[PDB]
RNA sequence: GGGAUUAUGACUGAACGCCUCUAAGUCAGAAUCCCGCCUAAAAGCAACGAUAGCGCCGUCGGAUCUCCGAUAGGCCCCGGGUAACCGGGACCCCGGCGCGGAGAGCCAUUCGUGACAGGAGCGGCUAGAACGAGCGCCGCCCCCUCUUCCAGUGACGCACCGCAUGUUUGUGGGGAACCCGGUGCUUAAAUGACUCGUAGACGACCUGA
RNA sequence: UGAUCCUUCGAUGUCGGCUCUUCCUAUCAUUGUGAAGCAGAAUUCACCAAGCGUUGGAUUGUUCACCCACUAACAGGGAA
RNA sequence: AGCAGAACUGGUGCUGCGGGAUGAACCGAACGCCGGGUUAAGGCGCCCGAUGCCGACGCUCAUCAGACCCCAUAAAAGGUGUUGGUUGAUAUAGACAGCCCGAAUCAACUAGCCCUGAAAAUGGAUGGCGCUGGAGCGUCGGGCCCAUACCCGGCCGUCGACGGCA
RNA sequence: AGGUUUUACAGCGCCCUCCCGCCCCGACGCCGCUUGCUCUCCGGGGCCGCGG
C-alpha cells in the first residue's frame, strides 16, 4: 500500500546551524561543516521552527521501500550533528600472539604504516581519508584512535587496516591477529 | 465471465417451472454483478443451479433489472466476500474496497483480484457486497482515508500529453 | 517544434535511448534531418551493471572466422545511439540507408551546433517516462568502460563550451533587463499598441 | 517544499475531461486517485473525478467532508473563489488564449501592425539605453 | 503559400501488401483525427522537375510537373490522411513536400 | 601498464526502538572483463609542400546554352533542476510559477510607381580552432530613406474577362562555351626503361641518376 | 548405448592416429575467495572464473585401458 | 519419441490469401477481373499499416527479468525480495524488541510477480532494435489498422431461368 | 468529533409525521435501455452513374 504521510523529526542543538538547500543538509557546528547531497532519497526536509528550528522529513505515498529511507535519512543527519558537536572516534587495538604489529603514524595522522604483521617482510601502508586523523593512542599499549566528523570516514577508514591485518591462507580462528575495531565513541563526551 | 467494464448490479429473480406436483414454487432472489442482462440471467444459472436443483431449462427467469445506487454521491467503504480458484485451489477472501457506487466496487474487485492473484472473471464468485462503516473496516489502506483534515500535495506530477509538443525547448516541470 | 523543421537540433542529455531512437527513427523516415547532440548525456533505464553487461554481451558477437567483418561494436556514445536507430531503421534499403543520412549524431555539442537551439523530446526524457527510484545507466560511463577513449577531452569541452555559453546568456539577461526598462518608458508612446494586443489576447 | 494540498475545500482546476477549464471544490477523498469534487457555482455537479485531471488552485474553502452542495455553495460564495480566480493571472492567461484563438484574418493583420510598429518603438530606445550603459 | 505542408509518407498497405492506388500523408501541425476535418477533400499535388521541359498553364514551359489528388480521408489517431491521386505517387516521393491546396474551401 | 568491477570480506543504516554488507547510499577487491602497450588502417579524415599559357578579386562581372537536387520566412542558442525552478536587487530579500522573461511561443512578415499631414561605403577595436565567424564593438563617407505605423487627397502599374506547376531559399549547386577594365605565375610533377637489393613469385617496395 | 527410420542408396568416402584451429565448463592446475571433523604442512568441500597450461614413453590398429617416469596439473568434452 | 497402431470429425494431400517473424498441418478465411466501404484472426514505441488515447486499477527490479494458441523445455524444493489473503495467540492488570521504556506485536499457513534451484560446445536471437510511470504481467475501456472474407457497384465467363422475340 | 459534552460559533446519518409537506431537473458532459415504424434542402468527406 501507499502511506500518505509518513514523518519524522530531528532535534538540533543551539550550538548547531543546519542549514537546507533542496535536499542537501550543510550541518555547521563547533567542530567542523559537514554537508550530506540527499538527491536520491526524493524526500521533503523542511526546517520547522524559529528558534533553532529542528529538521522535519516526509515522504508522501511512499511504498514500504521508501519509508524505510525516512529515518535512514533522519539518522544520516543526527550523525552529522554528533560528527560536528562531539566527533567520533573510533579506536582500535592490535591483537597479535607472536609478533608485535608496529603502527606508526605519518604525515600528521593521514597514513598508516603497518609492520611486522605476523612476521611478514611486507609494509602495509593504510591512507586515511579527508577529514580523518589517525594517532597511536597514550596509556594502551597497542590502542590505535581515529578522529573526524563524518561517521562514514572514520568508519570507512577503520576497515580499511582492519582488512588490512587481514591472514591468508591460515585458520584465522586459530590467527587471531590484526588490528580490530574496539569501541565506537566520540572525541568529546557528553 | 468476461467482466466487460462496468459490471453494473443486477436483481435476478427466478424460480422452478410450476407444476401440477409443486404449484408456485419458491421464488430465489439472487444479488448479481454483471456487464449486460445477458451475462447476469446467465450467471444467475451458474450459481442457482449449484445451490438447488434448477438447471435453465429447469426453471425460468421472473424478474432480471438494474439495482441502481442509492447514494451516488456519497463515498462509502464495501467490503466484499469472495471465492477464487488459484493454480492450486479454492480461497475464501474477503476484500475492502471505497468507492461511489456498490457496483464500481465490485469492479475494482475484479480488476484488483486479477491484478494481485492473476484471477480471471470466470474463476472469481463474489458472495457478498456489503457497505461497511469506517469503524469496522480491517484493511489499513481504507483507514488511511478515514482521516478528516486530511492533506497530502501530489507530489512529483508525471508529464501527460508528451505528443502535443512533441518536441520542444522547454523541458517538462514536475513540481505544481 | 512540431513544425517540420529543416533541422532539427535535439540534445540527447536526459533521453532515453530506444526511447528517442525510435522516435528519431520516425523523423528520418519522414524526410526530417534530425541531429542528436550529447549522445553521452543519453541515459538507460536499469542500473548501469546491467546494461553494461548488455554491451560486453553484444561484444563477444564476433564473427568466428574473422571478426574483422563481424558486428562493428562501436564505442563512442554517438555512434552507439546511431546504431540503436540503425536497429529502428531499415538499413537495408534506398529508403533507409537515406533515411540515416539525414541523421548526425555527435558526443558534445560541436561548435557548428553549439550556437543553435537545442529540443528535447519530453517522451523520451527519463524524468517523465523512468520513476525517481528505478536505476538508469549514463551513455557517457557506459562507453568510457567499453572502450570508449575520448570521454575526458569531451568533457573538458563542453565545460569550455558551456563557461563560453554562460558568459552570453549574462549578457543576454543585460540586453533584456534594457528590453523591459525600455517598455516602461515608451508605456505611453506604445499604449494605442499595447491595447491592440491586449484586445486580441496576443498580450495578458 | 509543498503549498498546494489536496485537502477538505481545496479548490481544483479541471485540466481536462468532461468539465475541462471550470473550478471544482475537493469535498471529499475516495483514493489515492479519484477524489469527490463539486462546483456548485461553476456548472460542475457532484461526482468523481481523478487526480490526473485536477490542478490544484492557491484557494481553499471552509467546508466539511462529504458535505451537502447546499453549504459547499456557502462557503465558495463567502471565499469569494470566482473573484478571487478571475482576478488571478492564470484564469487571465486563459482568456487571452481564447480571445487569440478567437482572433479572424482581420484580426492578426491589426496585430501584425501593431507589434510591427510596438516593437520598433521599444527596439529604438533599447538601442538608445544600451548605448548610454557604454 | 497558399497550401499547407505534407509529407508523402507511404501507401496505404498492411504489413506484407501494399495497396498504392491510396497515399498516407502526413500533415504539417495535424496529429490528432479531429484535426483533419479540414483537410478532408482538399486538393492535393506533389509538384517535381523533370528534365525535359512541359507545358505550364497559364505560364512559360519549364521542367516542373505534378500529380494531382486529394485527401480522401483519415487514416488513425495521429493526424495521418489518405489521399488518391491522379496517378499513383512514385515511390521516390517517400518523404518529400506534398501540397495540401486551401480549396475546395468550406470555410 | 590502468579502469570499472566478479566472487568475497566490509562501512554507514533503516525496514523491524535491537540487529543487519542493502533497502537508499559507500569501501576494498581478481589468471576474468575492457582498455592501454602492441599490429592493421576505412567509399574516414587533418596539416602542409609544389602545382606545367593556366587561373583570380572584377562590384552586383553583363548578356547566353546545359545538367542535378530539394525546398517554398527564421542560422530563436545559459547551465540545468524536477520532493522544485526562474527573474531582480544589496547568504538574504522581492517578484514570477499549470510555467505570457511562454518553441501551444517569439522574431520576422500583409502589391507597387510618383505629388501629402500625424506617430518614435571606408578605417580602428576586441573576440571565435571540437568539423573556426553566412562575426561583433566604435568613430568617419555614401542618400533623404514605399525607413516603420496610423490617416489621407487627385492619378497609373493589362482590369489578360471564375480555374493548375504561382510565391521562397535563388545572385542555388555542377559542368563548356562566349564579350568588356584591372591582378596572380609558366626553371610544375607523376610514371616507363635503366639503376639499387635494406625488397621481391609477378606487380609492389627501398634507392640513385 | 539404445529406441525411431525423418533426410541421404543416378554414393555426404568408413575406425584410429598424425596435423591444426577455435569453442563449451560439468575447474585438474594457476589468480582472488568462502567452508572444514582448516594448529602448521598436506588435503577436502564450495564460489567468481575457461585467461593460461594440461607432457615424454612401453604394449595394443585401437578409441578405451594399463604401466613407466616427469610435472603447478598431467580436467572432461564439442565442432558431420 | 517429430515413435508405432486405432476411433469420430475436420484439415491436408489437391490450396492460394490475412495473421503466428520464419513455416504443410495452427488462427481467421477458402480464390473470376476491379473500385469503394467494413471486418475476421491478429495487432497499433520503431522496423511496420494502426493508440501521437493527457486510457483505468494494480502487480513487478531480475549482476541468467519479463514479454501471449500450436511453439520451440523446465521441475521438486526454497526466499525475513515484495504484495495480497487465511487462521490463531499476547497486548495500557503494560505485550513485542532493546536495556525500565510506552502501543500494537507475534506465529503458522496460503496465493501473485520476482529470485535461487538453472551447466555445452562458431557469435546470436520476446523476429530485430530496444523497452523498466513501461514497448513487462493481470483485469478491462475507447479509438484505430487490412484479407483473395462480408456489403454496394462495374465487367468477364459458367450455371439456372417456373424466359423474350420468325 | 466542528464548536466546548453529540450541535453548541461546522456538518454527517437514521426514523415519525406534515397531500409523497409542497414546488423542479428527468440517464441532463453524475450514472442505463430503446422507438411504439425519429424528424430534419440536416451538413460534410470519399467512391462511380456503367446502359440506351
Ligand atoms: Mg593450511
Ligand atoms: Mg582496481
Ligand atoms: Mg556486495
Ligand atoms: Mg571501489
Ligand atoms: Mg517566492
Ligand atoms: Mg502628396
Ligand atoms: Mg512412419
Ligand atoms: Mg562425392
Ligand atoms: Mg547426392
Ligand atoms: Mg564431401
Ligand atoms: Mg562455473
Ligand atoms: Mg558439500
Ligand atoms: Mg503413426
Ligand atoms: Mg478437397
Ligand atoms: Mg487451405
Ligand atoms: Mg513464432
Ligand atoms: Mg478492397
Ligand atoms: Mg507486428
Ligand atoms: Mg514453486
Ligand atoms: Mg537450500
Ligand atoms: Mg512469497
Ligand atoms: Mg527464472
Ligand atoms: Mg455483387
Amino acid at each position: 500500500m501507499k502511506t500518505i504521510l509518513s514523518n519524522q523529526t530531528v532535534d538540533i542543538p543551539d550550538n548547531v546551524t543546519v542549514s537546507l538547500k533542496g535536499r542537501t543538509v550543510t550541518v555547521k557546528g563547533p567542530r567542523g561543516v559537514l554537508r550530506r547531497e540527499f538527491n536520491h532519497i526524493n524526500l521533503e526536509l523542511s526546517l520547522l521552527g524559529k528558534k533553532q528550528k529542528k529538521l522535519r522529513v516526509d515522504k508522501w505515498w511512499g511504498n514500504r521501500k521508501e519509508l524505510a529511507t525516512v529515518r535512514t535519512i533522519c539518522s544520516h543527519v543526527q550523525n552529522m550533528i554528533k560528527g560536528v558537536t562531539l566527533g567520533f572516534r573510533y579506536k582500535m587495538r592490535s591483537v597479535y600472539a607472536h609478533f608485535p604489529i608496529n603502527v606508526v603514524i605519518q604525515e600528521s595522522g593521514s597514513l598508516v604504516e603497518i609492520r611486522n604483521f605476523l612476521g611478514e617482510k611486507y609494509i602495509r601502508r593504510v591512507r586515511m581519508r579527508q577529514g580523518v586523523a589517525c594517532a597511536v593512542s597514550a596509556a594502551q599499549k597497542d590502542e590505535l584512535v581515529l578522529e573526524g566528523n563524518d561517521i562514514e570516514l572514520v568508519s570507512n577508514s577503520a576497515a580499511l587496516i582492519q582488512q588490512a591485518t587481514t591472514v591468508k591462507n591460515k585458520d584465522i580462528r586459530k590467527f587471531l591477529d590484526g588490528i580490530y575495531v574496539s569501541e565506537k565513541g566520540t572525541v568529546v563526551e557528553a | 465471465m468476461k467482466a466487460s467494464g462496468t459490471l453494473r448490479e443486477y436483481k435476478v429473480v427466478g424460480r422452478l417451472l410450476p407444476s401440477v406436483k409443486n404449484p408456485a414454487p419458491p421464488l430465489y432472489r439472487m444479488r448479481i454483478f454483471a456487464p449486460n442482462h445477458v451475462v447476469a440471467k446467465s450467471r444467475f444459472w451458474y450459481f442457482v443451479s449449484q445451490l438447488r436443483k434448477m438447471k435453465k431449462a429447469s426453471g425460468e427467469i421472473v424478474y432480471c433489472g438494474l439495482v441502481f445506487e442509492k447514494s451516488p454521491l456519497k463515498v462509502k467503504n464495501f467490503g466484499i466476500w469472495l471465492r477464487y480458484d488459484s493454480r492450486s485451489g479454492t480461497h475464501n477472501m474477503y476484500r475492502e474496497y471505497r468507492d461511489l457506487t456498490t457496483s464500481g466496487a465490485v469492479t475494482q474487485c475484479y480488476r484488483d483480484m486479477g491484478a494481485r492473484h492473476r484471477a480471471r472473471a470466470h474463476a472469481i464468485q463474489i458472495m457478498k457486497v456489503q457497505v461497511i462503516a469506517a469503524n469496522k473496516c480491517r484493511r489499513p489502506a481504507i483507514k488511511q482515508f478515514h482521516d478528516s483534515k486530511i492533506k497530502f500535495p501530489l507530489p512529483h506530477r508525471v508529464l501527460r500529453r508528451q505528443h502535443k509538443p512533441r518536441f520542444t525547448t522547454k523541458r517538462p516541470n514536475t513540481f505544481f | 517544434a512540431d513544425r517540420f523543421n529543416k533541422v532539427l537540433i535535439i540534445d540527447g542529455r536526459g533521453h532515453l535511448l530506444g526511447r528517442l531512437s525510435a522516435i528519431v527513427a520516425k523523423q528520418v523516415l519522414l524526410g526530417h534531418k534530425i541531429v542528436v547532440v550529447r549522445c553521452e548525456g543519453i541515459n538507460i533505464s536499469g542500473n548501469f551493471y546491467r546494461n553494461k553487461l548488455k554491451y560486453l554481451a553484444f561484444l563477444r558477437k564476433r564473427m568466428n572466422t574473422n571478426p574483422s567483418r563481424g558486428p562493428y561494436h562501436f564505442r563512442a556514445p554517438s555512434r552507439i545511439f546511431w546504431r540503436t536507430v540503425r536497429g529502428m531503421l531499415p538499413h537495408k534499403t534506398k529508403r533507409g540507408q537515406a533515411a540515416l543520412d539525414r541523421l548526425k549524431v555527435f558526443d558534445g555539442i560541436p561548435p557548428p551546433y553549439d550556437k543553435r537551439k537545442r529540443m528535447v523530446v519530453p517522451a523520451a526524457l527519463k524524468i517523465v517516462r523512468l520513476k525517481p527510484t528505478r536505476k538508469f545507466a549514463l551513455l557517457g560511463r557506459l562507453a568510457h568502460e567499453v572502450g570508449w577513449k575520448y570521454q575526458a577531452i569531451t568533457a573538458t569541452l563542453e565545460e569550455k563550451r558551456k563557461e563560453k555559453a554562460k558568459l552570453r546568456y549574462s549578457k543576454k539577461k543585460v540586453e533584456m533587463k534594457l528590453t523591459k526598462q525600455a517598455e516602461k518608458n515608451v508605456e505611453s508612446k506604445i499604449a494605442v499598441y499595447t491595447d491592440v494586443l491586449k484586445k486580441y489576447g496576443v498580450l495578458v | 517544499v509543498f503549498k498546494r494540498f489536496v485537502e477538505i475545500g481545496r479548490v481544483a482546476f479541471i485540466a481536462f475531461g468532461p468539465h475541462e477549464g471550470k473550478l471544482v471544490a475537493i469535498v471529499d477523498v475516495i483514493d489515492q486517485n479519484r477524489a469527490l469534487v463539486d462546483g456548485p457555482c461553476t456548472g460542475v455537479k457532484r461526482q468523481a473525478l481523478p487526480f490526473k485531471c485536477l490542478q490544484l488552485t492557491d484557494y481553499v474553502i471552509k467546508v466539511p467532508h462529504s458535505a451537502r452542495q447546499k453549504y459547499v455553495r456557502r462557503a465558495w460564495e463567502k471565499a469569494e473563489i470566482s473573484k478571487k480566480w478571475e482576478e488571478s493571472s492564470w484564469a487571465k492567461k486563459i482568456e487571452a488564449r481564447k480571445k487569440r484563438a478567437a482572433m479572424s484574418d482581420f484580426d492578426r493583420y491589426k496585430v501584425s501592425k501593431a507589434k510591427k510598429m510596438r516593437n520598433k518603438i521599444i527596439r529604438h530606445e533599447m538601442k538608445k539605453l544600451q548605448k548610454a550603459a557604454a | 503559400r497558399l497550401w499547407s505542408k505534407a509529407i508523402f509518407a507511404g501507401y496505404k498497405r498492411g504489413l506484407r501488401n501494399q495497396r498504392e492506388h491510396t497515399a498516407l500523408l502526413k500533415l504539417e501541425g495535424v496529429y490528432n483525427r479531429g484535426e483533419v476535418d479540414f483537410y478532408l477533400g482538399k486538393r492535393c499535388a506533389y509538384v517535381y522537375k523533370a528534365k525535359k521541359k512541359t507545358a505550364t498553364p497559364g505560364g512559360k514551359p519549364n521542367k516542373t510537373r505534378v500529380i494531382w489528388g486529394k485527401v480522401t480521408r483519415a487514416h488513425g489517431n495521429s493526424g495521418m490522411v489518405r489521399a488518391k491521386f491522379k496517378s499513383n505517387l512514385p515511390a521516390k516521393a517517400i518523404g518529400h513536400r506534398i501540397r495540401v491546396m486551401l480549396y475546395p474551401s468550406r470555410v
